[PDB]
């Protein structure tokens, strides 16, 4: 593997690594700080023997001369498995429910690929959310992008959790899952979901990715991916 | 009775036309200079980085 | 140690090479080939060179045959007991053709931050002679009360009127008035100096004058000189000092100029990003101190660009100063002198200088009565011109008759008419006497019949 | 330590070479004087430093010494009943040594008293293995507070050498034997201010905080670990509110943080606070309070690092198992400093010139407050309840600071100037104000009191909300239409306005109100308008009852001043109102 | 519902003042309307 | 760009005769005063300055036309020799001095035109004559400085204008007004500034 | 290329040239393209700081010169962006040129041809331009009267459509009626109709005839009687 | 990027039959004319353009999916082959050419989609056919130009868009119109450009 001890400069959250080779755009890195602490980062741009990277946790407390940068040779991935059902993860797919670790079937770029417009199939199937205003007048369709426009104080939390547990598909499909994604929400807002999911048994049907307000901003934008 | 209608017209015309046209205008005016201010601030950073 | 190593000249900025031991903001002077001598200041210094900005401009300089000298000290001020009575410039040099003073010691005009636990809060009432200021928005020692004006609102007459009439009461301590002038037209400068001479206030005040054509780099130093002089009179001489600065809008315009010189990018509205802090550095230096009998009080004057408070100059000032005195165009164009509007005006520490021991025992009680009655009278006036005179209840009509009588006889005293506190208080009663005894619900049974005509 | 050398000085920016052993965000002493500074950037061995005091007189060649650590604080005995700045500099100790009433440049001095001797009492027994947070002994700094000395983070093992005696903070009062080696532990630990102290688990703030102020605890309660934003315009008496909160609230300690406030507002905080008295002990509140004070002309970093210093100290006593309440004022002045530091770094600005990370920076702060399970086998729990004040530009709550605050807090106490001259104390707008803990608190106060308290509160707010709409429509056609059925709810709401929402905090009884008192009080006014609604539906016009109920309206607000023990009168008020309308219902 | 674009800054605050005058005027004309109506209904009953 | 030395400087007391009822009555300018005429295009800024130049009670006038139309200047030289008005019994050209700088003339020459017209004014001021200088338009001077500031890639101030605009303008107006010349003959001379500002 | 060919035919060859340029807006767009390419310090809306000068070097290239019979007269056309008069391009042009002719959508939608809003428009050479010898002597007094009348009439019409026609005074309705008739016949004449200066003046009095003499304080009383209908 | 050559342009004087009452009657578009459809989301920009693709009296229709929804293109390749006009016996898909660069597809290729479709439209225009091209949406094209502009460190420009935005647009619509195709036949063809603008 590649381990480089040479960091040209550190400015804000951005770091510059010199004498580098075989590094790619959006490639993932790991910073081995002098105190043994390991921080993750991402390549923003690379030119010649130099690569500009951004550290997730931040560059605070790093001694350049005694820190090293390792390039993992792969972009930001996700370990996927069928055992992800019922589990709770953070913004980066790291477990959070303190359960057993998961051995991934494989790893996938969180960017994914674009569906061929030809290969696309028009939605054309009904989903029962339980809420009458939706299921009748503003029907949700399998494969549809149907958003909820809310406001501060408004019960969009209560509405989301409701749909999360109530929503099922008719025709008795034994396979229907819910992927719930939280982005930059407070602690109590996160606890509201995780508590309601467990007590209604909706957790057994759902995969949860929970990201908080105090969490790194990059983690917040990688959470939905 | 005639003057009531005149005054009623003025109140109605003032409340429905005049005031909302004022409020919505100062908002669109506020948004303009809000954008213009920072549209220049970015340019200035370019001047700074010459 | 004169260096003949001038490498660059861009704008007012100048570059000197091959130097050492040079400090930031260190004062310099450049000897030209013709012999002309100009001063400067280190705006930036690197390992083997330094950038300097010349006060007197950069016109007609030969880089090869000119030399620069480093004086090894920042902008300092000559402190002396024999300072009162004389007129100085922005840098401290005499302008009055008097005997050049021998200073006790030189001090950095930046000063130091006063310990929060050291601060002692002010109680003493200060009389300015102006009714609108001495009764409704009362000035207390060590307070920081600004004045908001506009281009052409008589803020220069009021400025003169204050220092002339400003006086401590009873207190056996002498009274110092450190006046500071910033980037003003000659006429305005000549106006103030003459006016302080004839009134004898010159022998009771210190003057720092700075014309408009004067270099911008010393326009910024002008207040720092005055404040340092004011701190030299209060904290090390035990005197109650009053500081007046004009213009403060001119201070910002000059503050902006040296920022573009440093090529610093402006933060908001074209003004630099340290405007609020830079203002606080020279504003928050006022007040009493524990153990010492000194006193520093500031009355900064600024012209709001096109009569707007939301402008960065008066807005940011509000977050620093306690209260504000606002002059109104509508008032001045109606012949009101001074054109002070008391409704938007405010003094956050007014009650500290009111009551028995400082003023008459009805001070606070009266103040709110005249104030509430004015607003009601103004509202009676606005409804009158829209619905006719008769639509008013005739006691709302007397509230209207009160509200214009209030401005014409109470607010309007004249720029040369002094009003002592007692003369102002019973004047309110004389106006409150118009109103019957039934509405005056802010005053109690001791005071209402002890003073009302 | 390695010494650096200044190679460039331009304003607040200072670059120095030979800083290879230094870290990013490290604190360092700059120049001959030794002014404090922060390492922002570093290329090769050349570190860029933001000097926080003025750099006049500083030039190239002068030394730069690194502290080896980022901005931290001293945590140990001698911290309570003290007043520092944003970076923990003892203002009274400052004055004593430097012999000045001012703050000079390059003046560094310890935060705690290292020469002072304390009596340590070892409660831990030699032989046991300790973990992070485990209490080893205690020192009664100032009762009410017992300063519980505990094991710092990053160390664990069996304790070998220990017993009580008189020591100072530098004296190794204990010895632990980790597998790394034998490290001794002093009774003081240092901790970075921009990093939260570790915990075992964060919990939900579900337990209401008893302030005694009716308007708060009933309609807008804040739980132990919650967060509340208060906008304080002048005249609203925000200072009166803060004092009452600091004194009456059932918290163990109080942390005050003054951020970049006026000079003529900060010494008020300084001098008026020892004047506060602690009810349970009858002694001054400062024996219970750590205070941070800064003014608008003090160094821009001290102003920015103010709330982080206080919250770190708050987290320290939080780990002891104590309930802490940190008060910040103003956070809007804090953000007006954070904005400036961004400008110096030439960062691309966000909304209204504020940094793009204003929300994150604010979120990082408030998320460090809350009910937690502190580290240690004892698994004790502590809490940090955050009260923060904002000062909007034009009373506008859509400004970035207030907006980002409400995004991460659940309680809003709006102080209205319009209610101030209406002599409404406290001046809290019951309409715009809200509390998301209200429902959870309702379930709590329902059970612990064993009454339908939540139903009473829900009824209280519903009546007041109707008063608003009634006032909008009563503005038209005057009192007409009389609407006695509506007009009744006004007299109830008018009552609800005076009896409960209004309370003079200087009146010996009207300044504090326990739960059972609040319950009995609101029960009167509720049952009044209920029995008043009874005679309304029975065909009796009601001004004829308004005259009969003159004898009870004299007691509904006398109940406000009714003493603690004498709730017997504050209970008979309620079945008395039954006979009054009944006697008037006979006519 | 936009009138015409007249972008100026002091014009904004003069517009806020114009707004408060309009509200003042609207307020005055509203309770003037009711007082004129007050006597109108009075006189109708005499009229009829 | 160097102010001609004086003994000392006086307060302008004597009102000028513009002939325009609006300004002579309600908004008067003294001999040696500083007047500004801000207004959009078509408001009559040039017309006013022409009307003041024609019927002023001063002894000499310096009409400085920088960055503005050429026809406006050819208009002046075609008519002023033909107009006659006291206090001079002769023509107006025997009283006026023109400094022409059209808008399509070189930009750097605009700042020159202003500083030359004021130096000629200071010259006759030192004699003891009352002189009035009309700067049309002063905004063109600023817009001229804005280009050179931009071309030098200098850090601009408000609206792109140089940060030293406020200081450079002050120098121009603090070089006018009623003063006494040098020597000991002590003749009084006044410079009245009628500046035309043309805000966007 | 056009203005050079104009000054060539007009001066060297003594011809009378009329210069038409459109769109003038697209010219300033081109300058900004090169300016943005050269990374130059941008003025308002990204346009070059030297826009006023460059535009002037075009418009000033017009007029007459001593001894030479020929003439070059210039009529540029620009589309105001955002329909905004304060935009850099129409602003700088207005400060350079000798007046401007302004079109309005309000008039154009009203079916007015040509839709020329006469109030914000201007000519800076109308003085020495018209009077006795070249026109009738009433030419100077008629336009100044029509201006003040339309200014009062149009504003009255505004008040009329919101507060009612019965809310105006009798003389207001006279101006309001005049203001409308002003637009429909005087301004609106069609794109293919040629009015001689005489017909226009004659029509001028006809339209302002419907007002009392006492209100017109801007026309010579001896001039009135002679030309008044 | 280079427009296909023609002999000369002609005035579009023949109105197009869209079958939409509001359009064909009150605001008609001629064959060779260009029409812009600015509107907020859900207003009907796409639906309108689909109607023109379905019923307009043209020989060919070239639909461009510029940075919009993928389902909106999938909806076309399915429904169009099932839409048969009664006379020909053949479907609508046998006269259309689809270009689809969706929103989540590479931004730079949005510009290519615009220029690819218009060139194909020119190819059949030269055959003497009447073609109609739909752009949905042109805003996403301009957004693509702004993206690459910032990467190239170019300077604005209005609202972040590059200074050459208007030119690119002007160049685009000028490629449409009634033309006389090259050749001895001097046959006539046309391109009618319908473009959806999506203002923020
Ligand atoms: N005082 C005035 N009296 C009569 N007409 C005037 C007056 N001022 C301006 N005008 C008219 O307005 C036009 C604009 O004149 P000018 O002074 O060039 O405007 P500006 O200087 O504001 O650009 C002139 O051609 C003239 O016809
Ligand atoms: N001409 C029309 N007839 C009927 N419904 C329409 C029409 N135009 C739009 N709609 C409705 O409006 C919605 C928006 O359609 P679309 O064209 O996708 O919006 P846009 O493209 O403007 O975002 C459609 O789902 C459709 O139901
Ligand atoms: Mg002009
Ligand atoms: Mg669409």
């Amino acid at each position: 593997i590649k381990e480089y001890r040479t960091i040209k400069e550190v400015v804000g959250p951005l770091m510059a690594v010199e004498k580098v080779s075989g590094v790619k755009y959006e490639e993932l890195i790991e910073v081995r700080m002098q105190n043994g602490e390991i921080r993750r980062g991402q390549v923003l741009e690379v030119q010649e023997d130099k690569a500009m990277v951004q550290i997730f946790e931040g560059t605070s407390g790093i001694n350049l001369k005694n820190s090293s940068v390792r390039f993992l040779g792969h972009p930001l991935q996700l370990g996927v498995s069928e055992d992800m059902i019922g589990r709770v993860f953070d913004g980066l797919g790291r477990p959070k429910d303190n359960g057993p670790e998961i051995l991934p079937e494989k790893y996938l770029d969180i960017n994914g690929e674009v569906i061929n417009p030809i290969a696309r199939d028009y939605p054309d199937e009904f989903i029962q959310t339980g809420i009458s205003a939706i299921d009748h007048l503003n029907t949700l369709v399998r494969g549809q992008k149907l958003p909820v426009f809310s406001g501060s104080g408004l019960p969009h939390k209560e509405l989301a959790a409701q749909i999360a547990r109530q929503a099922t598909v008719l025709d008795s499909s034994d396979d229907f899952a819910v992927v719930f994604a939280a982005i930059g929400i407070t602690f109590e807002e996160a606890e509201f979901f995780m508590e309601d999911f467990r007590q209604t048994g909706a957790i057994d049907r759902s995969v949860m990715f929970m990201n908080l307000a105090n969490d790194p901003a990059i983690e917040r934008i990688a959470t939905p991916r | 009775a005639e003057e009531i209608e005149k005054t009623r017209r003025r109140v109605n015309a003032l409340e429905y036309m005049t005031i909302p046209q004022l409020e919505e205008t100062i908002y669109y005016i506020k948004m303009k200079l809000e954008e213009n201010e920072r549209a220049e601030v970015t340019r200035l950073i370019k001047v700074k980085n010459m | 140690k004169e260096y003949r190593t001038i490498k660059e000249v861009v704008g007012p900025l100048m570059a000197v090479e091959k130097v050492s031991g040079v400090k930031y903001e260190e004062l310099i002077e450049v000897r030209m080939q013709n012999g002309e001598i100009r001063r400067g200041q280190v705006l930036e210094v690197q390992e083997d060179k330094a950038m300097v900005q010349i006060f007197e401009g950069t016109s007609g300089i030969n880089l090869k045959n000119s030399s620069v000298r480093f004086l090894g000290h920042p902008l300092q001020l000559g402190v002396s007991e024999d300072m009162i009575g004389r007129v100085f410039d922005g840098l401290g040099r005499p302008k009055d053709n008097g005997p050049e003073i021998l200073p006790e010691k030189y001090l950095d005009i930046n000063g130091e931050v006063i310990n929060p636990i050291a601060r002692d809060y002010p109680d003493e009432f200060i009389q300015t002679g102006i009714s609108a200021i001495d009764h409704l928005n009362t000035l207390v020692r060590g307070q920081k009360l600004p004045v908001f004006s506009g281009s052409g609102l008589p803020h220069k007459e009021l400025a003169a009127q204050i220092a002339r009439q400003a006086t401590v009461l009873d207190s056996s301590d002498d009274f110092a008035v450190v006046f500071a002038a910033i980037g003003i037209t000659f006429e305005e400068a000549e106006f103030f100096m003459e006016d302080f001479r004839q009134t004898g206030a010159i022998d009771r005040s210190v003057m720092f004058m700075n014309l408009a054509n004067d270099p911008a780099i010393e326009r910024i130093a002008t207040p720092r000189m005055a404040l340092t002089a004011a701190e030299y009179l209060a904290y090390e001489k035990g005197m109650h000092v009053l500081v007046i600065m004009t213009d403060m809008t001119n201070y910002a315009e000059a503050l902006r100029e040296i920022s573009a010189a440093r090529r610093e990018v402006p933060g908001r509205r074209g003004y630099p990003g340290y405007l609020y802090t830079n203002l606080a550095t020279l504003f928050e230096r006022a007040g009493r101190i524990r153990g010492l009998k000194g006193s520093v009080t500031q009355i900064p004057i600024l012209t709001m660009p096109e009569d707007d408070k939301t402008h960065p100059i008066p807005d940011l000032t509000g977050y620093i100063t306690e209260g504000q005195i606002i002059l109104t165009r509508e008032l001045y164009k109606s012949g009101i002198q001074p054109p002070i509007d008391v409704l938007p005006s405010l003094s956050r520490l007014k009650d500290k200088g009111t009551g028995a021991g400082k003023t008459r025992e009805d001070h606070a009680a009266t103040m709110n009565q005249l104030f509430a009655a004015y607003a009601q009278g103004k509202q009676a006036k606005e409804l009158a011109v829209v619905l006719g005179e008769s639509a008013l209840s005739d006691i709302d009509k007397i509230y209207a008759k009160f509200a214009e009588r209030f401005e014409n006889e109470y607010v309007n005293q004249g720029f040369y008419t002094n009003r002592t506190i007692t003369e102002t208080l019973d004047l309110g009663w004389e106006l409150l006497a118009m109103l019957p005894r039934t509405e005056l619900k802010r005053i109690k049974d001791d005071l209402l019949d002890k003073y009302l005509p | 330590m390695q010494i650096g050398k200044i190679i460039k000085v331009s304003g607040p920016l200072v670059m120095a070479e030979n800083m290879s052993e230094a870290s990013i965000q490290d604190m360092c002493l700059v120049g001959d004087l030794g002014v404090i500074g922060e390492i922002i950037e570093m290329r090769q061995d050349v570190a860029s430093i933001q000097v926080y005091e003025e750099t006049s007189g500083i030039g190239p060649g002068e030394p730069v010494r690194s502290t080896g650590e980022a901005l931290s604080v001293e945590l140990g005995p001698g911290i309570i009943s003290q007043m520092f700045d944003g970076i923990q500099r003892p203002l009274d100790t400052f004055m004593e040594v430097t012999q000045s009433n001012f703050l000079g440049r390059g003046v560094q001095l310890p935060a705690l008293d290292h020469e002072k001797q304390w009596w340590f009492e070892a409660t831990i027994e030699e032989g046991t293995e300790v973990s992070a947070g485990d209490i080893i002994g205690y020192v009664d700094e100032t009762k009410i507070i017992q300063h519980k000395i505990m094991v710092p983070n990053g160390i664990k093992g069996t304790v070998q050498k220990i017993e009580s005696g008189s020591f100072t903070i530098d004296d190794p009062i204990c010895v632990i034997e980790t597998e790394q080696g034998l490290k001794e532990l002093t009774m003081m630990q240092k901790w970075p201010v921009r990093r939260g102290r570790p915990i075992k688990q964060k919990l939900n703030p579900d337990v209401p905080m008893i302030t005694g102020q009716r308007v708060i605890d009933t309609f807008f309660p804040v739980t132990k670990g919650g967060a509340a934003a208060v906008p304080g315009p002048f005249g609203a008496g925000k200072t009166v509110v803060q004092h009452q909160i600091a004194k009456w609230s059932d918290v163990d300690l109080v942390v005050y943080v003054g951020c970049g406030e006026r000079g003529n507002e900060m010494t008020d905080v300084v001098n008026e606070f020892p004047e506060l008295i602690d009810p349970n002990t009858g002694e001054s509140l400062m024996e219970r309070t750590v205070l941070i004070a800064n003014t608008s002309n003090m160094p821009v970093a001290a102003r920015e690092a103010s709330i982080y210093t206080g919250i770190t100290i708050a987290e320290y006593f939080r780990d002891m198992g104590y309930d802490v309440a940190i008060m910040a004022d103003s956070t809007s002045r804090w953000a007006e400093a954070l904005r400036e530091m961004s400008g110096r770094l030439e960062e691309m600005p966000g909304d209204e010139g504020y940094p793009a990370y204003l929300g994150s920076r604010l979120a990082e702060y408030y998320e460090r407050s809350g009910r937690v399970i502190a580290l240690g086998s004892d698994q004790r729990e502590g809490s940090i309840t955050a009260i923060s004040a904002v000062s909007p530009s034009g009373g506008d709550i859509s400004e970035p600071v207030t907006q980002n605050t409400l995004r991460v807090v659940k309680v809003f106490w709006g102080l209205d100037s319009s209610l101030a001259q209406k002599r409404h104390f406290p001046s809290i707008n019951w309409i715009q104000s809200y509390s998301l803990y209200s429902t959870e608190v309702g379930r709590y106060m329902d059970q612990i009191l064993q009454q339908d308290w939540s139903d009473m509160v829900t009824e209280g707010m519903r009546i007041l909300q109707e008063e608003e709409q009634l006032n909008e429509i009563v503005r038209l056609v005057g009192i007409d239409s009389l609407s006695d059925n509506d007009r009744l709810t006004l007299e109830v709401a008018k009552s609800i306005r005076e009896d409960y929402l209004q309370q003079n905090a200087f009146d010996d009884v009207d300044t504090f109100t326990s739960r059972e008192k609040q319950f009995n009080m609101l029960k009167v006014i509720l049952t009044f308008g209920k029995e008043a609604r009874k005679a309304l539906s029975l065909g009796a016009y009601f001004n004829e009852i308004m005259e009969g109920t003159v004898a009870v309206r004299e007691r509904i607000s006398r109940s406000k001043y009714i003493p603690e023990e004498e709730l017997a009168k504050i209970s008979s008020i309620n079945e008395e109102i039954k006979e009054t309308i009944q006697l008037i219902v006979s006519e | 519902m936009r009138l015409n674009v007249n972008p100026t800054r002091m014009e904004l605050t003069r517009l806020k003042k114009q707004l408060t005058t309009a509200t003042r005027g609207h307020k005055l004309l509203k309770d003037k309307q009711d007082e004129l109506m007050r006597q109108f209904i009075l006189l109708i009953r005499k009229n009829n």
